[PDB]
RNA sequence: ACGGAAACGCUUUCUAGCUCGCUAUAAUUACCCA
């Protein structure tokens, strides 16, 4: 029973596809490249890629590619699994094209039963706020949790919310309550509520078992530490890392 | 049940004044005979205004004016003749003796502390006074609890620790709580016919003498016996409270030997049953762990009034003399001399 | 079948108590410990929560095997009664408390009192250089009385189980005349008497002649 | 007279008003009057102050009109005190007590001249 | 024919009533549990959903025949008098329950009210290691009554059922008489009770003279 | 200027289990008490319209009689509702017709 | 003078500007002013916060001068507090509120105040 | 002769459950001033 019943639908698309075929080959050299075998080359790569090896990356997952190709894919399904395909899916676009053609998904998380007009709307909504984000972007959820794909899979899916996971389902006295709180704190934020934290966190600190209580230290000092971190690039990765987390654990 | 209950009753023979913190001033009581009459005087004060002649009552105030007779708002209404005494509050008889003074100047009482009341119109004993006597019983007869309890000298170092006793909640550790397993229960509230209103009386050395106070506070008459209750939840605490008829001797035993010595046997009482030493006048070293605080006390006073060397002066009063609870003449009491007896319901 | 009965006991205060309360804006030199009072009446109360969690841990130092070290881990002999929050079935009370409003606020002005309250002062003698430390905490009077209503719940999940649980409300409501009920307790501050222990329904049809003798025992 | 918004100046330079010991500089403006004073100057006004919360200022006038007495015969005891209830006006402000609304806000006026007394020396 | 029969009521409060609001952050010291206020004039509340869910929960209690396992498993006494989110016609069905909002707003304020809402400070006790955690819980004053009304509709479908469904009402009435309405009312707060029972048409024509001698 | 922070108010509310007993929150979001709203209400007057127009308004003032009777809002059966009509003035635009008999059957 | 964006950097750098305790090594670089003589001052400002949304600021300004009685009142009696005040200008925060959005800023200013005394040991 | 006509984002839902304002504490100490 670890999960909220929902369903996510991402509209990936890679950035400047078009730009990458009026111009695409003539950044290097001095207009010498831009030929007609690498532009076909090219071009079968990218359908290569985008209808065949879609496959191979949505092969054990719950989810079902209702579109893919050209640049646009749009990828119904369970919500975990699109998330996890998404992430894959950026991983090996970057390994084949080799950092270059940055692409950018939008993901909503939808209940069940909803249109699959109401849906897909929504979620393009989602993926043109994403890339009028910057150039790369993936807009989990929402039109403010928007995040870099350099950000969200190393930061957010695996170095944050592995840490939250491995914090969390160690011990036995916190639970949903102190995450609830923390995404609250999160959300509102002045800078009271920097201090606010500072006192609900020293406060829990020693509300605990003395026993193990350097976990909840470790897990304070660098709770406190991405919140006065002054960058404003590393709060929303820790709001929507608890929102991934109370979603994973909703019974 | 682990509340082992039990039942003290108390014994009065020097008298016993317990705090109300508030007292009347030279012009707040009346002397018409041997009673002194306390009024309430926003009453006093509401039934006088009627003839305009507060306006007077307030020439008679700071009426520094001789002869003491003439000063103590007996001589207001013999003099413009108001003749009532119909007011509120209490009034009690005199002791008889506290008027060292010559007779029918006699009266010229001046600061009477109240006993403390409950609202009704009756006093009593609280259990929280009993409960502090009984503390310092048991802080100076475990041997325990008196070495290390004290400053380590760190403000200006006057200060105790207040920790040595098991103490508060105390995380992680189980509830321990000695004293909270010692539940002294209030008296059962007594009437005003057992109250005389002693004065203190301070009888140093060096200076063989007794030399009076001008501090008169009110107190319970002797042999009067006052119902208790201690009803424990530890036998930790049992133990203690049973043993509460050998430490008060020995406490008493350590007192006498180091503070009642080098005063002469007359002033001194005898026991006739275990005694304590209940609050308002029997002096810090019973409200103290006397055998450290001989040279951290005498530091506090480096004012116009320091103690005499050390230990300087023991306290006595004059009461009439009930019995023959005393063995000497001219009734010089202890002040917070009581004695108890306790046993298991 | 469903139905609700009720008790009328009277608490009468035996050397009255202080069931405290915390006012940023007290005073200098007046109370600074005060007894809970209504706030347009200017009585003292003695809520139903201090009586339901004294109650509570009376009866879990008496009915219960394993030492229950919280709530939700009583013996269901009380959890059935007061509620756990971690119990599936037992999560909602049957036993429903109510604050204890004064009831002789005129048998007491028939006495001598002026005010319903009486504020007693109360210092700490520090062993070591005699000094006190002085404080006024309030506490209501000795002759007070205070209507305590208690409502007991029967539905079609009792069984057999509703005349057992007036060996448990007996039990609390002459354990209650043990212990202090809130307050210093140690200092006095507690005595009590659940006088007329006076079972009736209020909802539903029952039969409580067989109940008002447990209760007068 | 005193109204909520200005009863702590008015306490406050009152006790920069108050006269010191002229000579004997061991601990300097040492005043002529002492802490305890002052709090038995209190302690006829702390009950006052409850009974101003609980109570109405109908069962209560009568007290509030013994206080004046009372403030009368702490003045004539001791001269620091006589000069106390004129530099901060006293007598004056007890003039003007018609509603719980002003014997609270007096008896504020009075730990506020205790509080700026303590604060002082 | 169609009409609508308005009840009005007045809550008077008796161990006076928390509902709570938000779970907002408290601050640092301030009201850990507050109570719920209208926005305009900050003044206590009661909403018309806990009026429903209680009274609901309490009806149901007794005018049931098995335990239902949500509020649309209910039967068919209390799905017409409250509504029934499956039945085809049980949806919007009888009642609108309107909300409460502190009628003496100004009697309270005739004696000695500070404020409309007391704090009441409370705590728990540990049973191990007997520590202590506070909480600063709110609720309104003990002698507030707010304004309770129900517009109980008529439908021209029921025309028997009329009566039938005030010796509901009016047991709801009593019911909530007896137990809490919302908050700690295991601990004592809540305990409503119910001024001046009257019925009266609003719309159309009924004999609500006839109904007012239930209510008396 | 009655002197507020936000225009809608959040209203916390939850779901209790008859079986677990078990809550379940919501937060509604609602328009704040005392807001007022600008109706208004185009009836036409056309040529068959006419010889009826008395049935008209023995039914729409019946109709502004029944919303202050009736919820007028989602979730109205727990509140989040009772609108009340104020100011209801029938005035005429773009016609040749008088209403002044009108607005005594209203106001 | 305090404003919306430094109200909690003031508290923060006004608690690290106090003075530690010397002595102690069982937890030391403490402080001296103990939690209890600062929850007791912070309780009266949150009565008065809790009580600024409900009530006008013109039927809370005594509440307020009572403020002033207290802060002046808790120094006097102790040097840690009496060091507090002076640090984090406390008096200085309040001759200058006037209005009810500056008393809650000053409220929340004490609540920042307790936060990071509560974090720094 | 308005990609228009007709159409309530509506029904059901308790901010609820559990929790002692509690632990320690003698209104007391010193002895005088003119």
């Amino acid at each position: 029973g670890l999960g909220i019943k929902r369903l996510a639908v991402v509209r990936l698309d890679v950035d400047d596809l078009g730009a990458a075929f009026m111009a695409g080959f003539s950044q290097q050299g001095n207009g010498q490249y831009s030929t007609l075998s690498r532009s076909a080359t090219f071009s079968r790569s990218m359908s290569l890629f985008f209808k065949v090896y879609i496959n191979q990356f949505a092969s054990d997952k719950k989810l079902s590619i209702i579109y893919a190709g050209g640049d646009d894919v749009f990828a119904i399904g369970s919500w975990q699994d699109i998330i996890a395909f998404t992430v894959e899916l950026r991983e090996n676009f970057i390994k084949w094209t080799n950092g270059k053609l940055t692409l950018s998904a939008g993901i909503g998380l939808f209940a069940d039963k909803t249109p699959i007009s109401l849906m897909a709307h929504q979620t393009g909504e989602l993926e043109e706020a994403a890339k009028g984000n910057e150039k790369d972007s993936i807009s989990l959820f929402s039109s403010d949790y928007t995040f870099k794909f350099d950000r969200f899979i190393t930061n957010v899916y695996d170095d944050k919310l592995e840490q939250i996971r491995y914090f969390f389902n160690h011990q036995d006295e916190r639970g949903k309550n102190f995450i609830y709180k923390l995404i609250e704190l999160l959300r509102n934020h002045d800078r009271m509520n920097m201090a606010r934290l500072a006192y609900y966190l020293t406060r829990l600190e020693e509300l605990t078992r003395e026993t193990d209580r350097d976990k909840f230290k470790t897990f304070k000092n660098l709770f406190y530490s991405w919140y006065t971190n002054k960058n404003d690039k590393d709060r929303k990765e820790a709001e929507l890392a608890l929102l991934l987390y109370i979603y994973e654990i909703r019974k | 049940n682990d509340y082992r209950t039990f039942k003290l009753s108390l014994l009065t023979l020097a008298p016993i004044h317990i705090g109300n913190g508030e007292k009347y001033t030279s012009r707040e009581f009346i002397y018409e005979n041997k009673k002194f009459y306390f009024p309430d005087m926003g009453k006093f004060y509401n039934k006088m205004v009627e003839k305009r002649l507060a306006e007077k009552f307030e020439a008679f105030l700071i009426q520094t004016r001789p002869n003491a007779r003439n000063n103590r708002l007996i001589s207001f209404l013999n003099d413009n003749r108001i003749a009532e005494r119909s007011f509120g509050g209490y009034s009690i008889s005199e002791t008889g003796l506290e008027s060292d003074k010559n007779p029918n100047s006699a009266g010229a009482i001046n600061e009477v502390n109240k006993f403390i009341r409950d609202a009704f119109g009756n006093p009593y004993i609280p259990g929280s006074s009993l409960k502090g006597a009984i503390r310092t019983i048991l802080m100076n007869t475990t041997p325990k609890w008196n070495n290390e309890n004290a400053v380590n000298d760190f403000g200006r170092f006057p200060k105790e620790n207040k920790n040595l006793i098991p103490w508060g909640p105390k995380k992680g550790k189980e509830y321990d709580d000695l004293f909270n397993a010692i539940r002294v229960s209030d008296s059962k509230p007594f009437d005003n016919k057992s109250l005389i209103l002693v004065q203190k009386w301070d009888y140093s050395a060096k200076t063989n003498k007794a030399k009076p106070l001008p501090l008169y506070r009110e107190s319970i008459s002797p042999l009067t016996k006052i119902e208790f209750e201690i009803t424990t939840t530890t036998d930790e605490a049992g133990r203690l409270i049973e043993e509460l008829g050998k430490r008060a001797q020995a406490f008493y035993k350590d007192y006498k030997a180091f503070f009642l010595s080098e005063f002469p046997d007359d002033k001194i009482q005898a026991n006739l049953q275990y005694p304590i030493y209940l609050g308002a006048g029997s002096g810090a070293w019973t409200k103290t762990l006397f055998k450290q605080a001989d040279g951290i006390l005498q530091r506090r006073y480096s004012r116009m009034k320091t103690k005499m060397v050390k230990k300087g002066v023991l306290k006595l009063t004059k009461a009439p003399l009930k019995t023959s609870l005393v063995k000497n003449h001219e009734s010089f009491y202890e002040m917070g001399k009581a004695n108890f007896m306790i046993k298991e319901i | 079948t469903f139905a609700k009965i009720k008790f009328s006991a009277q608490i009468r205060l035996e050397t009255g108590l202080h069931i405290g309360g915390s006012d940023a804006f007290a005073a200098i030199g007046a109370i600074n410990s005060p007894v809970i009072k209504d706030p347009i009446t200017n009585l003292p109360i003695i809520p139903g929560s201090s009586l339901k969690g004294k109650m509570r841990t009376l009866l879990a130092k008496v009915y219960n095997e394993k030492v229950a070290e919280k709530p939700s881990d009583d013996s269901d002999i009380l959890s059935r009664l007061f509620g756990n929050s971690k119990d599936k079935r037992f999560k909602m009370g049957r036993l429903i408390f109510r604050d204890a409003f004064l009831s002789n606020a005129d048998e007491l002005d028939s006495l001598g009192v002026r005010s319903y309250t009486e504020v007693k002062f109360e210092n700490t003698i520090d062993r070591i250089t005699a000094e006190a430390n002085p404080r006024q905490i309030e506490r209501a009077i000795r002759n007070s009385t205070f209507d305590f209503e208690l409502i007991y719940e029967i539905t079609d999940e009792n069984e057999n189980q509703v005349e057992e649980d007036f060996k448990v409300i007996r039990d609390g409501l002459k354990l209650l005349e043990l212990d202090y009920l809130g307050g210093s307790g140690s200092r006095g501050y507690g005595k009590v008497a659940f006088e007329n222990l006076k079972a009736t329904t209020v909802f539903g049809n029952y039969d409580v002649k067989t109940l008002n003798e447990l209760l007068t025992a | 007279i005193l109204t909520d918004e200005n009863y702590v100046d008015i306490a406050e330079k009152a006790i920069l008003k108050l006269e010191r010991n002229t000579r004997n500089r061991k601990n300097p403006d040492a005043f002529f009057l002492t802490t305890s004073k002052l709090r038995n100057l209190l302690s006829l006004t702390s009950t006052l102050f409850d009974e101003s919360k609980v109570k109405e200022y109908d069962a209560l006038l009568d007290r509030i009109a013994y206080l004046r007495v009372q403030f009368v015969y702490q003045a004539g005891r001791e001269i620091a005190v006589k000069d106390l209830i004129e530099k901060a006006q006293i007598l004056e402000a007890l003039k003007e007590i018609k509603d719980r609304e002003t014997l609270q806000r007096f008896c504020r006026y009075m730990e506020a001249l205790v509080a700026y007394f303590k604060f002082y020396g």
